[PDB]
């Protein structure tokens, strides 16, 4: 059960020590974001310091500016055979998450998108090209993340349609939240069964380990600590197919942050402790 | 991005095939003597040989065993490939010893090799920083007397050399602990560096003139000899790695339309300007211990093993800093040995492992390995011993000479005439695009596998017993350095009685069309 | 052991030229790269010249080069230096010399007489 | 801060302060530190790890925790047989420790001078003749405190001081198990190591001294017995094949850092080795030359190179009565703290094999029996020919027995219960695997050297020595009887369970036998195989 | 038993430098430490210096430390105070001492003859 983080901004070193400290325990993946117009070469100075940290990089790839259709064709790869010969130089274990919350209708690269451009058939396309390329060029310290949003949201969305098979991925993720009363759109308290037992169903036909990449709790609604407390205990006891579990730590829309509260702090210092 | 993948087929191109033994075999069969054969054998033969291991077994994409699917009788060439690395294997290890010994020798305020004031040296030794009609170098007899107590026949075997023993442990280890476990900057260019170090040192020492003049200069009166071809024939496939199996290996691993025409012709290229500038180096230090210890460069040490041992050292005692230098000097010869070492066992085993299926013995993989590595070890034992030498060179120069042509012919005849020239051209073009050159089409069909015919038959016609520094070997020795020498070609004519009594057709002729076809 | 012995110094004009020697014995010259260097009244030890135990390199100060010409004869055991273009500022004690390194880390430095040029 | 000072007081006591020392000198000083080092880094942590991992996994006992692979407990058996045999010799230590305490007790210190009658001609005198010379300290020892005797049969007559001060020194220990502060247990140690150091270094020869102790002798290498010795003194040291090491990590927390524990006691374990032989080679370098007698041959010994060192470098200090009091002292409070915990672990481990308060109960008698026992069998060691037989069970019978014993469980749990299953038990409570350089020690590097160091030893066997005093074959013969008697409880205890169990075949009653009992794993939460 | 003999001593001027020895006798001191005391006249008696049985340690007052160099050669059975940089408040009476303790909780101080340094 390998614990990390997102910790609100880029985790430099003056970023990282601010959340371990926090949670009293050192983490043990590091989350960062970066989109298709990120050469490694701006990565490079931040991966530095969670190689040196003792904590894995976990690379979730954005390709906003480009479709399943050009990713599949090879108008960018001029961009992914670059990227191929900076991670396998820099040799230090990679979980690159490309394409990400798959069956979702707000990513341009998502399925279910209001332009109907990638089909279920055109991902797997996609997926395997960019694993092809790495592959080809001899980059073996990258292991693939799939990724799949908690729900099916959008045109034509499936759990397990757009999986490119065990012999193209090396973890199959899972995204979710809580997010209350907050949202002005009809949002709901959801306990931890009640936003993962159909994504971890689904994905238990898959025999691969499953990370969970996203998730968070907000105040608004119920009770967070007690969220915090259960959840762990979930992936503890039902859910042994789980290796690792990634949080959410951020304030730029929804308090998705462990230290909202002085009483959901110690609910994290005692899931993880 | 195209600069990292040059360097990459300068390393293949740069080993212990070229830095010690090329250098050896030069000297043995005359210097501008072996020049003129070794660049005629390279070029018509030795090149499209090794562009066709590499082709064949890319298409096929299976190792030495696996690919005589094309010929299921002709397997008997795959398993011979084995027997090839296997007496290699076994006795290149020695060589990595001696180089650790004066690695570990080296670690000293004073190289002891420079001076005649130590207790084995003879009243005959010359000194280069310091009496007799002949004159011996302080290197020579170090060599000759304290690294190896040489006996004066192989039967003489005395007593193992501890200090050898004890290396054939650590060099063993060595390379099993990186089997298990497995940077292109470095690994490519500190070969050529240190090489340049001691080729400036070799040329700006006088009487180096008339080193490299006899390195260069030819012998149109020597050419007529058929041993010449012989020992040319096999240092063109042994030094790019022809018939060891291991490029059929590799090349499976490689991907399908990957340009191996490009790739043969840089490896190759640089292999051989690797080849004369190691020689380059080696010949214009004679010249020097020539007027130095006043005998013709024809003359001045005439060993066979250990030339690199008694050249090398006593150049490096005349660099300024002398021991930082033979540090690093030893060390790379010692990271050369290791790096061609992995590829030889990492291929023979992958190869046991081909024919046993991947149940049970890939949990096994790592027990074979140890015990393939044990094994090397207990038959390398009669080389750390103090008739080493003796046994090195009549395994280097029968086992291991001319077999790999034999072997390696034997393959383009099974290819061209039985398998079909005319079917394999059309296979290399689906993975190029483009087919075989005409000078590779009539090299494999003519030129390679007349000229190999022409130099076993006067090889077997002007036969004469072998001879180490004027010593010549006993009946018995010889003797089984033909049974060495044709145990691996054998191979062929054996598996093939075999598969003929398994194969169907019970007939002359058609039993064999139905083995022999794909 | 070793002895190194010097000779054609003396005083001469600006614009003249001198070929001074030197002979080595008690250790096997030919294998040695021979060095001169020249000390000034009062003033330090410059280098001069250097030359290879083939003759193939040589190589000479800033304040020198193209005027001098180093060159040796193996045989004789011998090494000369061909000065030509001469000035005052060539007034020095000029010195034979060789590093002998012994395959060691370190390097002990053999002299000669030192035979003096001095240049009106 | 607190909870380091109780690992660095389970790392001093009498095994290293007293025994460490004479262990280096007989087999040679600097001969005995590379061998030490070797046995200790590849062989006796990673079995200490082990030890520790066994016991706090399994949680529970010396005996129980063999029911990992039960037809195996016949190891278990053989740690209390190397626990009793301990336990009657290790007093007489702490009774001679008394005996030099309450001698202190006085305005001067008899050991310094040469006038008293004991004292013969040869005698030197640090503060006040002969070919040879002694030391006042040497001859006090030899003459006054024990009159030692020519052979092992000529017991002559039982030193009634020292019989007296062993019923102080089993009541004393006794009386606490009925009973039963860190910063003083743990400092006072090695602030009077350091005191004694101090003046050890500042003798003139102390260089010779220490020379001797420190540079290594490359031409005794090749002698098994010097690895025989070393590799009893790293398992010796440690507590490996006692028994107790499992008995104390029962107790322990499931999920303790065993790991950061292995490492911290032997660290600091070899740093207070090194530093007790530090101060004693300092005083040999001092008495080599005040004898005119080479550092290799002041005291070519057994025993007594505590007893005849220290109290001369006390002699050589300022105040020295104040200083013997709480050197000696000291050393007794060292030792009765490891007789507490060497009884405690026995008792438990005896009493828990028969019914809970049918025997449990009887807890205080047997406790009891056993003090009463070990005084009764600790006889011959206060006799005139004590420390013959103090050697003889030190290099014999407790010796090298805790090398094959801790290897015999190593072979157990390796091949025949499975490393696999092993190293994945380790991980379930530290969180981690075992590191690389222990899973390799364990199945490679230490059952082969323990195998090797047995094989040349049983070959290159030549009869045993005190002070150049070759000993007879009757006694040789104990020692051997002793030395296996320990280790013959794994071939018997396994002809008993082969019989008892269930099979009625060559192979598959073996296979039944061997396998895990059915009752095995800890208690509550801790499972990941059920 | 004990015997203690200075010697050395004597009249200098400040600047100056004097080493005062001690020869002993009667015991072996070789595991002793030796000590030096001054008594100025009238005065009372000051610490000056002490070295160990080895030599490895030495150590002195703080009107001295800086200036006055202790030593010892156990072969002859001598100490040695070789007192540089001598000033006019060096001026005193010079006794060669060391405590026996007798193994004891008591210490005897035995004493040499007092050797003079007069410093003007
Ligand atoms: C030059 S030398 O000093 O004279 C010498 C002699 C013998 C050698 O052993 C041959 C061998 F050990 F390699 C064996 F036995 F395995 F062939 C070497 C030696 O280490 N290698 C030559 C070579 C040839 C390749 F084509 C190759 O793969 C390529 C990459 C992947 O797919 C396509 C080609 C890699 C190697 C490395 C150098
Ligand atoms: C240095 S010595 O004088 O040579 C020596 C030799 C053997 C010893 O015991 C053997 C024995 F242990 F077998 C015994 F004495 F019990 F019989 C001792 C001795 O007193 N102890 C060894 C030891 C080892 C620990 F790791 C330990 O910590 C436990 C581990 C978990 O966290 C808290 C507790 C506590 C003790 C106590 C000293
Ligand atoms: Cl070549
Ligand atoms: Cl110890
Ligand atoms: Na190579
Ligand atoms: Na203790």
């Amino acid at each position: 059960l390998k614990i990390g983080a997102w910790v609100g901004t880029q985790p430099s070193e003056s970023a990282i020590k601010s959340f371990q400290e926090l949670q009293g325990r050192k983490l043990d993946i590091v989350h960062q974001f970066i989109n298709w117009s990120t050469d490694f070469s701006w990565v490079r100075p931040y991966a530095d310091a969670v190689y040196n940290n003792g904590s894995i990089l976990m690379i979730t790839w954005e390709p906003w500016e480009y479709n399943t259709v050009d990713i599949k064709n090879g108008k960018a790869d001029a961009y992914i055979t670059r990227m191929a010969q900076d991670m396998k130089a820099y040799g230090k274990e990679i979980w690159l998450r490309p394409l990400h919350a798959a069956n979702g209708d707000w990513y341009p690269w998502a399925i279910g998108y209001s332009s109907r451009v990638n089909t279920n058939e055109t991902y797997i396309a996609a997926f395997r090209h960019i694993v092809d390329i790495f592959r080809a060029n001899g980059a073996t310290n990258v292991k693939w993340v799939f990724n799949v949003n908690c729900d099916n949201v959008g045109n034509g969305t499936s759990y397990l349609g757009h999986y490119p098979g065990d012999n193209y991925v090396d973890y199959t993720s899972i995204d979710g939240y809580n997010w209350g009363t907050t949202q002005s759109w009809g949002s709901q308290w959801q306990s931890f069964d009640q936003v993962f037992s159909r994504a971890y169903q689904a994905l238990a036909s898959i025999n691969k380990p499953i990370i969970i990449a996203e998730f968070a709790s907000a105040e608004i609604g119920g009770n967070k600590a007690r969220w915090i407390t259960e959840a762990y205990n979930s992936i503890r006891t039902s859910y042994n197919k789980v290796i690792a579990a990634v949080w959410f730590h951020e304030n730029k829309e929804t308090d998705w942050r462990i230290n909202s509260s002085p009483e959901a702090l110690a609910a994290y210092r005692e899931a993880i402790g | 991005n195209q600069i990292e993948f040059v360097l990459t087929s300068v390393g293949y191109a740069v080993g212990l095939g070229n830095v010690w033994r090329f250098p050896y075999l030069c000297y043995r069969n005359g210097g501008g003597a072996f020049m003129f054969p070794y660049f005629i054998m390279l070029i018509f033969c030795g090149i499209p040989a090794f562009f066709m291991e590499l082709s064949f077994g890319q298409f096929a994409s299976q190792g030495c065993l696996g690919v005589w699917r094309i010929s299921p009788m002709f397997k008997g060439v795959g398993y011979g490939m084995m027997v090839v690395s296997t007496y290699i294997g076994i006795y290149y290890n020695v060589v990595i010893c001696i180089a650790f010994y004066y690695f570990f020798s080296s670690m000293t305020h004073v190289l002891p090799w420079a001076y005649c004031n130590n207790p084995w040296n003879t009243h005959d030794c010359a000194g280069v920083l310091d009496h007799s009609l002949q004159r011996t170098s302080p290197s020579e007899e170090y060599w000759r007397l304290y690294v190896l107590k040489l006996s004066d026949d192989i039967g003489n075997f005395g007593e193992v050399r501890l200090p050898l023993l004890g290396c054939l442990g650590v060099a063993w280890l060595v390379v099993f602990l990186c089997l298990i476990r497995g940077v292109v900057y470095f690994t490519a260019t500190f070969p050529y560096v240190v090489l340049t170090i001691l080729f400036v040192r070799g040329v700006t020492l006088e009487g180096a003139f008339d080193g490299i003049m006899y390195y260069l200069t030819p012998q149109w009166d020597k050419i007529l000899e058929a041993k010449v071809w012989g020992d040319a024939a096999s240092q063109a496939f042994y030094s790019l790695g022809c018939a060891w199996g291991g490029l059929i290996t590799m090349a499976s691993y490689n991907k399908f339309h990957n340009n191996c025409y490009r790739d043969s012709v840089i490896i190759s290229i640089t292999n051989c300007a690797t080849s004369v500038y190691a020689g380059f180096v080696i010949f214009s230090i004679l010249g020097f211990m020539a007027n130095h210890l006043g005998v013709d460069v024809s003359r001045v040490a005439d060993h066979g093993p250990g030339l690199a041992f008694v050249a090398y050292p006593e150049a490096l005692t005349l660099l300024p800093i002398s021991p930082l230098w033979s540090l690093l000097f030893f060390f790379m010869l010692i990271l050369l040995g290791l790096g061609t070492q992995f590829c030889l066992l990492e291929t023979l085993v992958t190869a046991i492992v081909d024919e046993v299926g991947n149940e049970w013995i890939l949990q096994k993989k790592t027990y074979v390995t140890l015990g393939v590595a044990v094994a090397g070890f207990l038959l390398g034992i009669p080389l750390t011993s103090q008739a080493g030498i003796y046994w090195l060179l009549l395994m280097d120069n029968y086992a291991a000479s001319f077999s790999l042509v034999v072997i390696s012919c034997i393959m383009c005849v099974a290819i061209m005439y039985i398998y079909g020239h005319r079917n394999y051209f059309q296979d290399i073009q689906m993975m190029l695009g483009f087919p075989p050159p005409l000078f590779f089409q009539i090299c494999w069909r003519f030129v390679s596998p007349a000229i190999i015919f022409f130099i076993l038959v006067f090889t077997v016609i002007q036969y004469q017993p072998i001879t180490y520094n004027h010593y010549q070997y006993p009946g018995w020795a010889v003797a089984i350095g033909f049974l060495m020498a044709l145990s691996s070609v054998l191979c062929i004519p054996l598996y093939a009685m075999f598969r003929l009594a398994r194969t169907d057709g019970d007939t002359l002729l058609q039993r064999l069309k139905n083995a022999t076809k794909p | 052991q070793v002895q190194l012995v010097e000779s054609g110094g003396g005083l001469v004009q600006a614009g003249g030229s001198l070929r001074l020697s030197c002979a080595a014995s008690g250790f096997p010259v030919y294998a040695y790269e021979m060095y001169w260097y020249r000390q000034a009244p009062g003033k330090e030890r410059e280098w001069v010249a250097a030359i290879s135990s083939s003759g193939t390199w040589a190589g000479y100060a800033d304040s020198v080069k193209g005027r001098f010409t180093i060159s040796r004869d193996n045989a004789k055991n011998t090494v000369y230096l061909q000065m030509n273009s001469l000035k005052p500022e060539d007034t020095a004690v000029y010195y034979c010399n060789v590093k002998d390194w012994g395959a060691s880390w370190a390097y002990y430095d053999y002299w000669g007489q030192g035979t003096q040029v001095t240049v009106s």
